[PDB]
């Protein structure tokens, strides 16, 4: 059983704090600790044991045990397992000690739980509203199961935005350069405040969650089990198969569900095919701010032949719908599989020539070095997970630590650079394109065979687990608890860029105005995945 | 003395969106797309003239009245540039300082219009355009100043027919000044998103597009009519006029095509534009 | 302040004056040859945004028809609305509405923009884009294909005409339904349909089972067609398993 050593270390460091512990799967572990001793346990597992704060979230278990539940998912990466730290916040006085003064990665999860559930982490410095809009009435906490109906819409208190932006390094003489929410080539709402002195950015604050639909509440009220796979696809058009596989594996880990052999690694094939689509889009956007546009339209061309295998492996463009809880909906056939193999190869042909642009190295040496540097010291604290943390030096990858859809039968390579520039994050994505093309080269020629679907099973109530996938921008951790045979009790999703966002203040600092859209797009944000 | 400058200004006004249209279709063909037609700029300008102009509450008479001022200033420019003869239609206005400071009028009015609105983007674009004018004005002044002291007089239609009859004795000061003027034209027609016209709307935006197209015409025209005059007239006749119009429109078309090509082929040219200008100035002094 | 409200304070769609709305047809025939379109992305997934940006891509072009994307609402004659109106996004969308010069054309793009899509009844959305501003042209899809985007813009500009219309109740409602594939007993057909859906797919499974059904007419002959024509190992495994289900019945 994985995770015994960390539990023993927690027991010897803290003798009588672990009130209860249980195993979800072999590599999944949860512990219930004391409420007043919570920040020491998570800080210990974070700093001393080398754990990364993946996701933390609240729960409404007042009719299950009479208490709120705040979970703290930690990824052990020094074998490698999942540890969740659970606390039982009191009902009529919801207050638990905060982790943000100890672990900086707990700054927005503890701001989200102030809004969705109304729980109060005492000692949290950033007390501003995060997810709910500025016109939201105060005490309506949406994710409380008895606060309001999902269909209720309060009257907007204000038409103007009342958000407060902090200026850490600037003063009352600095000007601001908005870059949202309605900006061209941003293609997605998100506000930015560049506190500039000239063209240099002194400080940078931002307002997000303009695309907060509220699908966490809607996934547990109006919508079932097989239908949330459609909700996960319609979050963003480019992580659709990442969210669906992350949600599906959360529900199949919550029960047994011994999925058939080829239905695992076909999901591994389509997970990598999607990162051909998303990385080559970012590399096209990397050339549209570096300068050349005949490097963009051409990355659009190699993106189209990545869309051509996505046309034949599924038959759809963007949002799809190919996974169910037991297995995959539509199934690949022989010629599709022989064909995808050399269109993978001709892309490796085309990708090599198009990557000869950085070999050219003129705006790819002066515009993309020393710009938007992310400190690996900072990236370790805030627990970034995408190509950000792989460029900064940490070999953080879900497919190597935790093979979820049969990646152990596929050739896995983790690429980590040393520089922390924009050009370093492009080199992460360039080596990931060849890596994903090696898996398409080695996946579709040796399928194990067998069935595709496992259905007819009954959902055991109040069973939960963690589901994870390797999205193109990092990992998405999906935690879902089964409610009954039809509905979910609670489904929580954290986007790949949700962990990535709180370090944009430390990238845009010291840079210029002109390359500031390049710094934001260097990590390839998916606002719709993080805004939920 | 009135008909020739007025017809000059009217034709140079009415041919300006051909040069913008051919530039945008050249940029479209260079990026391997079919692109719009050459008359698309006229359709956009007329359609925007149909629409009604809106602006901020704080904006006053300057915001509405700037585009007409810039178009009129470009017309006062274009009425003194020779396009078909080596003689300017208005030699009184066809000086070197007069043209430069009328361009300064255009820069001043564009900058105060950008600062009239409360938008940060328009004020930023006004500041960048004023920076561009500060860095390009003495480059072009020294280019045509070297060409003028080669010629003898501070006056268009004197530099033009000095470089029409190539002396072959001061050729290096002429060639270096010609390349410096080419660099100044390259800086003015180019950089060297949100844009500085994000607050303009309707008829005001249409007249700004008129003025921008006319400015891009007159900068290239001040290059290719003053420094490339082989194909023009010493005195205005009524029989060789078609050849002059043909060579003028061909010069303008090939100019915008090659400038688009070398713009997409990209403080180097800022220093080299100054460097070739001083290399012209030292050349007379040493020789 | 920006938008009208009820007595409760809930926002309602704006009502343009008829003096302002009287010249929409003249504006359409004015911008028929040159349309200036500003994307107003609201609370929606990138799908409904990247495909709109793909309308000027190499595969599908918009400048050949005169459509040019503008950077400001002040330049806009057509305001393209994309996502479901989030409570945080109603005020910027309204600001983009009043910033544009009157009269305007509004095009709702996608299911999420037409009516809210899958988030139609939810506390943080106001529904579709027609709940805040008037909408002239509705373009459905999730995401709309670029052919649909070109058709929507061409029909908005008058180059094409509307194709689909409403269908109401009629005589065909009460005509009785017929048994489909009513040759063998319904149990086996249902069992082999489920067996093919487990192994192939919804789509592939109906297809394989229906091929098998036409081949139940001649056992050996079309067993042979399914075996030889495809030469697909996978299709052959699907047929063998379906055949064992029917045989054991
Ligand atoms: S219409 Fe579909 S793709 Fe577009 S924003 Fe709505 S859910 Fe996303
Ligand atoms: N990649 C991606 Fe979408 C985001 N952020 C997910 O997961
Ligand atoms: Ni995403």
């Amino acid at each position: 059983k994985l995770g015994q050593h960390y539990l023993a270390a927690l027991n010897e460091a803290f003798p009588g704090v672990v009130l209860d512990h249980a195993w979800q799967t072999k590599d999944q572990l949860t512990v219930t600790v004391k409420v007043n001793y919570l920040p020491e346990v998570v800080e210990f597992l974070y700093y001393k044991q080398g754990g990364w704060l993946s996701v933390l979230f609240g729960n409404d278990e007042r009719k299950l045990n009479g208490h709120y539940a705040v979970y703290y998912v930690l990824s052990m990466e020094k074998t490698k397992c999942w540890i969740t730290v659970r606390v039982e916040v009191d009902a009529n006085k919801p207050e638990y000690p905060s982790v943000t003064p100890r672990v900086p990665a707990a700054v927005w999860g503890e701001r989200e739980v102030r809004d969705m559930y109304g729980l109060i982490p005492v000692g949290l410095p950033d007390e501003r509203r995060l997810v709910l809009p500025d016109d939201w009435p105060d005490e309506l906490y949406p994710l409380r199961k008895d606060s309001m109906d999902y269909r209720q819409r309060p009257a907007p208190t204000t038409d103007a935005e009342t958000y407060e932006f902090i200026n850490e390094l600037g003063d009352k003489k600095n000007n601001v350069v908005p870059i949202g929410p309605l900006h061209v080539t941003s293609d997605e709402p998100g506000h930015f405040r560049l506190f500039v002195d000239g063209e240099n950015i002194i400080d940078a604050d931002y307002r997000l969650f303009y695309v907060h639909r509220g699908m966490e509440k809607l996934a547990e009220t109006r919508m079932g089990y097989n239908e949330v796979t459609f909700l996960s696809d319609r979050v963003c058009g480019i992580c659709g198969f990442a969210h669906s596989t992350a949600y599906t594996t959360s529900v199949e880990n919550a029960m047994g569900i011994q999925v058939p052999e080829r239905a695992q690694m076909i999901r591994a094939i389509l997970l990598e095919v999607e990162r051909l689509h998303s990385h080559l889009l970012n590399l096209g956007l990397a050339c549209h701010f570096t300068g050349f546009d005949s490097g963009f339209m051409q990355f659009f061309r190699v993106r189209e032949t990545s869309m051509k295998m996505a046309e034949i492996l599924t038959g759809a463009r963007k949002t799809y719908g190919l996974n169910l809880i037991g297995g995959i909906r539509r199934d690949l056939l022989k010629d599709d599989m022989i064909q995808t193999r050399q269109l993978a190869q001709q892309m490796r042909r085309e990708v090599q020539e198009l990557v000869d642009v950085l070999l050219s190295t003129p705006n790819m040496e002066q515009r993309t070095v020393g710009i938007g540097r992310l400190d690996p010291e900072i990236a370790r604290d805030f627990s970034n997970v995408g190509p950000m943390v792989r460029a900064s030096g940490h070999a953080r990858d879900t497919r190597a630590d935790h093979p979820f859809v049969g990646y152990g039968l596929l050739p896995m390579e983790v690429h980590s650079e040393q520089g922390c520039d924009v050009i370093s994050r492009l080199k992460v994505r360039i080596n990931e394109v060849y890596t994903a093309l090696n898996m398409i080269d080695y996946g579709l020629d040796n399928l194990p065979g067998g069935p595709l679907m496992v259905e007819g099973f009954t959902y055991i109530p109040h069973r939960f687990a963690l589901g994870f996938a390797e999205a193109p921008r990092g990992d998405d951790i999906h935690w879902s608890m089964t409610g009954d045979n039809q509905k979910l009790y609670r489904w929580r999703c954290r986007a790949a860029t949700y962990a990535n966002w709180p370090t944009l203040r430390y990238m845009l600092r010291g840079n210029t105005v002109s390359d500031a859209p390049l710094i934001i797009g260097s990590l390839d944000p998916c606002y719709s995945c993080t805004d939920r | 003395s009135v008909l020739y400058p007025l017809i000059q200004a009217l034709v140079l006004f009415a041919v300006a969106p051909l040069l913008s249209g051919i530039t945008r279709v050249a940029r479209a063909r260079l990026h391997n797309r079919r692109g719009p037609g050459v008359l698309q700029e006229y359709r956009d300008i007329i359609k925007l003239l149909g629409r009604q102009s809106v602006g901020p509450d704080a904006s006053g008479w300057v915001f509405r009245l700037t585009p007409y001022v810039m178009v009129g200033v470009m017309l006062t420019i274009a009425t003194a540039l020779p396009v078909v003869t080596v003689g300017s239609p208005l030699p009184q206005l066809g000086d070197l300082i007069t043209l430069l400071y009328l361009f300064a009028i255009a820069r001043f009015f564009f900058a105060i219009s950008g600062l009239d609105t409360g938008s940060p983007f328009t004020a930023i674009g006004a500041s960048r355009e004023a920076m561009l004018g500060v860095l390009v004005e003495p480059m072009l002044l020294l280019g045509l100043w070297v060409a003028a002291q080669v010629a003898g007089s501070t006056n268009i239609s004197n530099i033009t027919d000095t470089v029409y009859h190539w002396p072959l004795s001061q050729s290096i000061p002429l060639v270096l000044a010609l390349c410096a003027c080419a660099f100044a034209t390259f800086i003015e027609m180019g950089k060297l998103q949100e844009g500085p016209l994000s607050e303009y709307s309707g008829s005001g935006f249409g007249v700004m597009k008129w003025g921008i197209s006319l400015k891009q015409l007159v900068v290239l025209q001040m290059f290719v009519g003053v420094f490339i005059p082989w194909g023009q007239m010493e005195t205005f006749t009524a029989g060789g006029l078609l050849l002059a119009l043909v060579i003028a429109i061909v010069k303008l078309v090939v100019g915008v095509l090659v400038i688009a090509l070398f713009e997409n082929s990209m403080p180097r040219i800022t220093w080299a534009g100054f460097g070739f200008a001083f290399l012209a100035f030292v050349s007379l002094l040493a020789a | 302040l920006l938008g009208p409200r009820d007595a409760n304070g809930i926002p309602v769609p704006m009502t343009v004056d008829e003096s302002i709305a009287s010249m929409k047809a003249s504006l359409l025939k004015k911008i028929k040859r040159s349309a200036y379109v500003y994307r107003v992305d609201c609370g929606g997934c990138n799908g409904c945004e990247i495909e709109i940006f793909a309308t000027l891509s190499p595969l599908f072009d918009a400048e050949r028809f005169g459509i040019k994307v503008v950077p400001s609402p002040r330049h806009a004659d057509i305001l393209l609305f994309t996502g479901a109106v989030t409570r945080a996004m109603r005020s910027p969308a309204l600001r983009a509405w009043q910033s544009a010069p009157d009269p305007k054309i509004c095009i709702s793009y996608g299911a999420c923009g037409n009516s809210g899509g899958i988030f139609h009844d939810l506390y943080c959305v106001w529904g579709g884009t027609d709940k805040i501003v008037p909408v002239d042209v509705y373009i459905p899809g999730c995401p709309p294909t670029p052919a649909a985007t070109l058709y929507g813009f061409a029909m908005a500009l008058g180059l094409l005409e509307q194709k689909i219309h409403a269908r109401g109740p009629g005589e065909l409602d009460e005509q009785p339904a017929e048994i489909l594939h009513g040759d063998m007993v319904q149990p086996l057909r249902v069992k082999v349909d489920r067996e093919a859906r487990r192994l192939a797919g919804y789509r592939y499974g109906r297809q394989i089972a229906d091929d098998y059904l036409t081949q139940l007419g001649q056992g050996e002959e079309q067993v042979a067609r399914w075996l030889e024509a495809e030469n697909d190992p996978r299709l052959n495994e699907i047929v063998s398993h379906l055949n064992h289900v029917v045989e054991e019945a």
